[PDB]
């Protein structure tokens, strides 16, 4: 497989091959790190993420 | 819903339910945000006037995560039929906003490209709510959760002794006697990717519960991103 098919295009989140090149986003609630790829929480408790704490 | 595991402490926070006027649920629910809930659209003429109840894991014991809320705006999907179901979906829009905590957490909602090729084509998904706990039983005291494969298209079409729409999908076993139940409607079908868990269904209806040859049809909310996005400004 190839980009987003592999490996989700190493996004943690949303994929989309934009221009074969692939580019991340997040869902509401986080938001884009400096890599492109991870998403990283706003506040506590963002959508998604089992509570244990 | 008929066998599966309980939710512990922070498991399924996402999990909203519905009370009518004499304090019992009747239908179970999605967190998407702080003012708004997703359910099924046939909960509506459950009973006439409800609010919603979130961080509940006992019906008979107060949690401490309890906490209710009164709905607002009211928004049914205007093609729902009753019928066939067909467009089972409903949003809430509460007076007072969420708090997230332990036990009471949204829900993320998908992309609509994203989420068909890369959740659905998942091999589980996980079910919640205060159902049933047998297709004949009655409703659950303790909040339950249950792994859910997706079931092929195919075979889903086959199995159905009433009409599967391109807004539904199967979800569930063939013959072990495992999934949700009446109770569970309307609650969430969750699927899990990189340890975050994406909505993707709608408790909608079943022949009965956990039959033989039958599954769970849910409301496939892929089909409707755009709509529920509309939604959550007003
Ligand atoms: C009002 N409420 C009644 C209970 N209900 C049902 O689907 C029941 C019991 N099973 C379930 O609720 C579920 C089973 C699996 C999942 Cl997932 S939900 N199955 S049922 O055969 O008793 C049933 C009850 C009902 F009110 C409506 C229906 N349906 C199914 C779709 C076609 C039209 C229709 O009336 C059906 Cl099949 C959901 C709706
Ligand atoms: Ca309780």
């Amino acid at each position: 497989r190839k980009l987003c098919s592999l490996d989700n295009g190493d996004c943690d989140q949303f994929c989309h091959e934009e221009q074969n090149s692939v580019v991340c986003s997040c869902a509401r609630g986080y938001t884009l790190a400096d890599n492109g790829k991870a998403c990283i929480p706003t506040g506590p408790y963002p959508c998604g993420k089992q509570t244990l704490e | 819903i008929v066998g599966g595991q309980e939710c512990k402490d922070g498991e399924c926070p996402w999990q909203a339910l519905l009370i009518n006027e004499e304090n019992e649920g009747f239908c179970g629910g999605t967190i998407l945000s702080e003012f708004y809930i997703l359910t099924a659209a046939h909960c509506l003429y459950q009973a006439k006037r409800f609010k919603v109840r979130v961080g509940d894991r006992n019906t008979e014991q107060e949690e401490g995560g309890e906490a209710v809320h009164e709905v607002e705006v009211v928004i049914k999907h205007n093609r729902f039929t009753k019928e066939t179901y067909d467009f089972d979906i409903a949003v809430l829009r509460l007076k007072t906003p969420i708090t997230f905590r332990m036990n009471v957490a949204p829900a993320c909602l998908p992309e609509r490209d994203w989420a068909e090729s890369t959740l659905m084509t998942q091999k589980t998904g996980i079910v919640s709510g205060f159902g049933r706990t047998h297709e004949k039983g009655r409703q659950s005291t303790r909040l339950k959760m249950l792994e859910v494969p997706y079931v092929d298209r195919n075979s889903c079409k086959l199995s159905s002794s009433f009409i599967i729409t391109q807004n539904m999908f199967c979800a569930g076993y063939d013959t072990k006697q495992e999934d949700a139940c009446q109770g569970d409607s309307g609650g969430p079908h969750v699927t899990r990717f990189k340890d975050t868990y994406f909505v993707t269904g709608i408790v909608s209806w079943g022949e009965g519960c956990a039959r033989k040859g039958k599954y769970g049809i849910y409301t496939k909310v892929t089909a409707f991103l755009k709509w529920i996005d509309r939604s959550m400004k007003t």
